[PDB]
């Protein structure tokens, strides 16, 4: 039942931007979410100081996704444990507690790529998050799906569309909701060039060229966040990459990278079947 | 700017 969200999928709905995803296959500058748009977004939360610590995705009832540089980052000091933080499921504010709506869980164990290059340029920047115990699906909470190769192959095409969300920041100033933005993949070659970091086979980068006019882009606080894509195929949601780095926010001739999430669903696979 | 969160989650 992933990728179907209660609000919409569900009861045949349409968000009023998913056209423009589906039109495609042939946070800065965002907007505001609809009330349960984006089900599997997952806020991570600093215990002390109570603050905004990353974004994340829920894959099924216990486990959550998310980018290891939130986690683990050295050279920022960086090296959260279990019990530094918890996960808010089913939020639409940023800040406030919405009784009632929103679920906290406690992580039981978190597991970083054991390849993750947090040394050069964050290759291989994923990471899951084992829930103490499952979270109850909700109109509000629902898990996004995990792309097969079939899917990954398909969607993933430059020009292709996919949608960003986040409580991160506006500007490279705080948004008081869940932000979103629709952005379209970039080929390779417009990767590469457009940054001195070395890109792997393990990212793809998203974003509007200088000439397209649009833009958009994630920020600081959008880490770990999904970029999600739904299949003109079977209707349904599918996380394709996880907000990982960038050069400044929403800068032309700059573009978002993201963790190609297909290309670690080995990992993924691994990890939950032997632990959860 | 974080409102308060119940105290059973952060225990
Ligand atoms: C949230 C933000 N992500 C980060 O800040 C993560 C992050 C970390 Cl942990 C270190 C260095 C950078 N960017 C600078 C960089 F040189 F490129 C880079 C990339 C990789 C490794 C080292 N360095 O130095 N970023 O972007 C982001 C902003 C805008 C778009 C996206 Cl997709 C993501």
């Amino acid at each position: 039942d992933c990728g179907l969200r209660p609000l919409f999928e569900k009861k045949s709905l349409e968000d009023k931007t998913e056209r423009e995803l589906l039109e495609s296959y042939i946070i800065v500058e965002g907007s505001d979410a609809e009330i349960g748009m984006s089900p599997w977004q997952v806020m991570l939360f600093r215990k002390s100081p109570q603050e905004l610590l990353c974004g994340a995705s829920l894959i099924s009832d216990r486990w959550v996704l998310t980018a290891a540089h939130c986690l683990l980052y050295p050279p920022w000091d960086k090296n959260f444990t279990e019990n530094d933080l918890l996960v808010r499921i089913g939020k639409h504010s940023r800040t406030r507690y919405e009784r009632n709506i929103e679920k906290i869980s406690m992580l039981e164990k978190i597991y970083i790529h054991p390849r993750y290059n947090w040394r050069e340029n964050l290759d291989r920047d994923i990471a899951l998050m084992k829930l103490k115990k499952p979270v109850a699906f909700s109109d509000y909470i629902h898990p996004v799906c995990l792309p097969d190769r079939e899917t990954a192959a398909s969607l993933l095409q430059a020009g292709y569309k996919g949608r960003v969300t986040g409580w991160g920041n506006l500007k490279e100033g705080q948004p008081s909701v869940l932000q979103v933005v629709n952005l379209p993949i970039v080929e390779r070659p417009v990767c590469k060039d457009s940054t001195r970091i070395r890109i792997t086979d393990n990212m793809f980068c998203a974003g509007y060229k200088p000439d397209e006019g649009k833009r958009g882009d994630a920020c600081e606080g959008d880490s770990g966040g999904p970029f999600v894509m739904k299949s003109p195929f079977n209707n349904r949601w599918y996380q394709m990459g996880i907000v990982s780095w960038g050069e400044g926010c929403d800068r032309d001739g700059k573009y978002g990278f993201y963790t190609h999430v297909f290309r670690l669903k080995k990992w993924i696979q691994k990890v939950i079947d032997q632990f959860g | 700017d974080f409102e308060e969160i119940p105290e059973e989650y952060l225990a």
